[PDB]
């Protein structure tokens, strides 16, 4: 379970770096929410798990 | 019969009840479900064959004609709706005892809206055809009596061609007044299943009618696509042949526009048609049971008691 | 498969159950009709999203009435009250031949 | 087969309980004429669709009746205050006689 | 066929209908599953074609 964890940790970092704003509104049909670049470092604000 | 979108509802009920009926009237319900599973599951794979029969016939009637006659009073221009407001609530009941005139008078207004009386004041002799045996069929077929294209790849969708081998008689054939060709050519003698060995029948050998009308003979059947055309595109027909004389050539009429055959297998082969019967697992162990039984008896029988 | 079919019709139920039906028809009605196409009825669905109410031309002048009769209260209640102290003034009026 | 055709009746059964009966009485109709041809009645499951209600001619004197009635109890209040004030602009007159 | 956003709710049931229509008419899906799964048990792998 943890190894999953991981991965999806590294995976959302990196959506949230080379995926532009009109990619992810596409995906999901929401106003977009930006995250700053120096805190992708801490997960502070999301927590990932296996469903 | 069930509807796929909602305005499919009213087919789906007309369809449902003339489908139950044929089976249940035109057709031995018990009897071919009797033979549809048993085929199958002997033989391995069941083939089924689908074909319409009718048996239309001329008949000369003295129809009535009816004199035409706008309304001269609303007294019996009401009759012209009832017999509208009954067709409409109750179709059959119409029929059955609505005058033949009022039938004229609602068939003009039909036609054109304009309330007219209609007096009968003469008749003459017309020339109908009434409907007589018009139903489908079904059938099962032996599957020595029916060849298909091996190189189908085991569907029969991508089949080109089929050959099946079915008994007849002449007042069968009488039974289409045009649908038949050089009829006369062929005798009565030759081409029966006497002569016929590769066609498989419960018939027996010494069997015979002294009747020509009702004389059995052997017909073969060709259902498939063909290039009827040089441009180069395939087209369904069939063609039927009978002592090597063809007497039949015409595209396909049926709607569907494919061959009429199902096929049904037991036990599915992979990438085949023809399936496996229980038969193929129990070959040796039949044979091994067998000899036990045998054994035992022989212990039983031959010892002296 | 219908196992997860017939489980997913629960859940409609189990929604529309939740949910109170006085929220909004619409919400009703779309429940419903999904609940009509996991049992394969096509002609109920259809008529049920396209379900409309039906208009009662004497209900709504029955509703407009009532509001215009509580209107009417109001100025009744006015115009007594204008004879309420018309009455008074009349009476102080009155005083003046008796005390004079 | 039989088991299909018996469930499908309790679906068209578990269908009319869920909706209520009042959104419309076209629809429960049909609903109760697919369960009568399930049940193999043709009679009753025509006369449930082209059923038709019973029109009452006295009950739409009563039902008009009341309509006219409310709005002459509104005609009432609105004589009833010209009456109000008129007996107050009258009080008001007589004080002249009493004030001069 | 299921929506993923809310506004894809009209494309997932146009799909869903003619997606099974073709299976349901066009191709034998009785015969199909059988080759199918036949396929993959004897040979320990199956190979569909889409054409």
């Amino acid at each position: 379970a943890k190894g999953m964890s991981e991965i999806g940790n590294k995976i959302i970092a990196m959506n949230a770096v080379f995926l532009a704003e009109h990619e992810v509104v596409r995906i999901t049909n929401e106003e977009f929410v930006t995250i700053k670049r120096e805190d992708l470092k801490g997960n502070f604000d999301l927590e990932v798990d296996i469903s | 019969v069930t509807p796929v979108t909602w305005e499919d509802v009213q087919g789906a009920r007309q369809n449902e009840l003339v489908l139950n009926y044929q089976f249940r009237t035109k057709l031995n319900r018990v009897s071919f479900i009797d033979n549809y599973v048993r085929s199958v599951v002997d033989d391995g794979t069941g083939i089924v064959r689908v074909g319409w029969n009718r048996e239309i016939r001329k008949e000369k009637q003295e129809v009535p004609v009816f004199s035409l006659f706008p309304i001269q009073t609303q007294e019996q221009a009401d009759a012209l709706q009832q017999a509208l407001q009954l067709r409409t609530d109750n179709p059959r009941g119409y029929e059955e005892n609505v005058d033949e005139a009022i039938k004229e008078s609602v068939r003009f207004f039909d036609e054109t809206g304009q309330a007219t009386y209609a007096v009968q004041t003469g008749t003459t002799t017309t020339e109908v055809e009434v409907p007589l045996a018009n139903h489908p069929t079904v059938e099962m077929l032996n599957p020595e009596n029916i060849i298909i294209d091996p190189s189908c790849q085991g569907d029969i969708n991508k089949a080109m061609f089929a050959i099946v081998s079915f008994e007849t008689c002449k007042a069968d054939l009488l039974k289409e007044k045009d649908r038949y060709h050089n009829l006369n050519k062929i005798d009565w003698q030759s081409s029966a299943p006497v002569n016929e060995p590769d066609h498989a029948t419960t018939t027996p050998q010494e069997f015979q009618i002294s009747d020509p009308m009702r004389k059995r003979v052997v017909a073969y059947e060709y259902w498939g696509f063909w290039d009827i055309e040089g441009n180069g595109v395939l087209e369904p027909i069939v063609a039927t042949w009978i002592g090597s004389t063809l007497i039949r050539l015409e595209k396909n009429p049926y709607p569907d526009g494919k061959l009429p055959f199902v096929l049904i297998p037991y036990m599915p082969v992979k990438r085949d048609m023809y399936g496996e019967p229980d038969a193929e697992l129990l070959g040796d162990n039949q044979a091994v049971l067998g000899a036990v039984m045998r054994g035992m008896i022989d212990l039983l029988g031959r010892s002296a008691n | 498969t219908a196992e997860v079919d017939n489980q997913k019709s629960q859940d409609l139920g189990f929604m529309l159950q939740t949910i109170g039906p006085n929220v909004d028809q619409q919400i009703t009605l779309n429940i419903l009709a999904e609940i009509a196409d996991l049992k394969r009825m096509p002609k109920l669905a259809h008529d049920l999203r396209t379900w409309q109410p039906q208009p009662d031309p004497v209900q709504e002048q029955l509703k407009q009435l009532a509001v215009e009769k509580a209107q009417l209260e109001n100025e009744e209640l006015r115009s007594k009250i204008r004879l309420n102290d018309a009455q008074a003034q009349k009476a102080m009026a009155e005083r003046d031949n008796k005390n004079l």
